[PDB]
């Protein structure tokens, strides 16, 4: 996360985060449920196998509420393409029921039309992750978040030097240095509803960082909401 | 006017059938008497910004 705030006690609590065989975070990742997380396709090519984390605010030093839990089935979508990045979507489902905390806690997922309708058509919405502070720097060690507005799809098209695809969506701000990065992928983006978050969308990629005149690219929900339902009976 | 008009007084999700206000919740949440209200079912629900 380039700027923005760190989250707090009970702040992001549907944070998930994507470790390798040696502890080292690469991907992040939303909870639906107590045996599901939604990640992108993109970050199930940096290591396998993998592992999941819940709970983490720093990464440094163990903090009491974290918890390990292993992936059971790697649900990736069949149509994802690396040359894009379209169908970027990856449900997992782990071995061992998730326990709901301060720390740890899912995140609703919206009606397709009230998604759409509502959430769609609000000002701003909200990412976090574990990601670079800066293009070319390193990893955060500590949990932020950042509140990004929706960008219209002429804006997003005009704007992008790669293709926009119906599954995909602009959020952030044309100037001001203020976006997602490289290692906040997979991560989560929220939309408020009074006080109710909401799931609509996933960090996937930029051209580079907080870069003037462009935005983040985030992987649209509400065109797959049927085919998580279907991922969570299997 | 419905479900444009301030969410037509629901919680969570809107959604018109022949004339007057749906409301409806999401999993971990259980309507109101009031047909309007979300409750939560268990101690942490979804979407919440959890304090306990
Ligand atoms: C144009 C974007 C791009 C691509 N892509 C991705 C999709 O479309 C084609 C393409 O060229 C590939 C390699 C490098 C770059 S980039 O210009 O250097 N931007 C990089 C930098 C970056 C940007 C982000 C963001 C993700 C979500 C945001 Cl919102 S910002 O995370 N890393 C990038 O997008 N990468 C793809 C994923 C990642 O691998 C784990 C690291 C690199
Ligand atoms: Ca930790």
């Amino acid at each position: 996360i380039v700027g923005g705030q760190e989250c707090k006690d009970g702040e992001c609590p549907w944070q998930a985060l994507l470790i390798n065989e040696e502890n080292e975070g690469f991907c992040g990742g939303t909870i639906l449920s107590e045996f599901y997380i939604l990640t992108a396709a993109h970050c199930l090519y940096q290591a396998k196998r993998f592992k999941v984390r819940v709970g983490d605010r720093n990464t440094e030093q163990e903090e009491g509420g974290e918890a390990v839990h292993e992936v059971e089935v790697v649900i990736k979508h069949n149509r994802f393409t690396k040359e894009t990045y379209d169908f970027d979507i990856a449900v997992l489902r782990l071995k061992t029921p998730i326990t709901f905390r301060m720390n740890v806690a899912p995140a609703c997922l919206p009606e397709r039309d009230w998604a759409e309708s509502t959430l769609m058509t609000q000002k701003t919405g909200i990412v976090s992750g574990f990601g670079r502070t800066h293009e070319k720097g390193r990893q955060s060690t500590r949990l932020k978040m950042l509140e990004v507005p929706y960008v219209d799809r002429n804006s997003c098209k005009l704007s992008s030097s790669f293709i926009i695809t119906q599954n995909m969506f602009c959020a952030g701000y044309d100037t001001k240095q203020e976006d997602a990065c490289q290692g906040d992928s997979g991560g989560p983006h929220v939309t408020r509803f009074k006080d109710t978050y909401f799931v609509t969308g996933i960090v996937s990629w930029g051209e580079g960082c907080a870069r003037k005149g462009k935005y983040g690219i985030y992987t649209k929900v509400t065109a797959f909401l049927k085919w998580i339902d279907r991922s969570m009976k299997t | 006017k419905l479900c444009s008009l301030d969410n037509g007084d629901c919680d969570q999700f809107c959604h018109e059938e022949q004339n007057s206000v749906v409301c409806s919740c999401a999993r971990g949440y259980t309507l109101a008497d009031n047909g309007k209200a979300c409750i939560p079912t268990g101690p942490y629900p979804c979407g919440k910004q959890t304090l306990e």
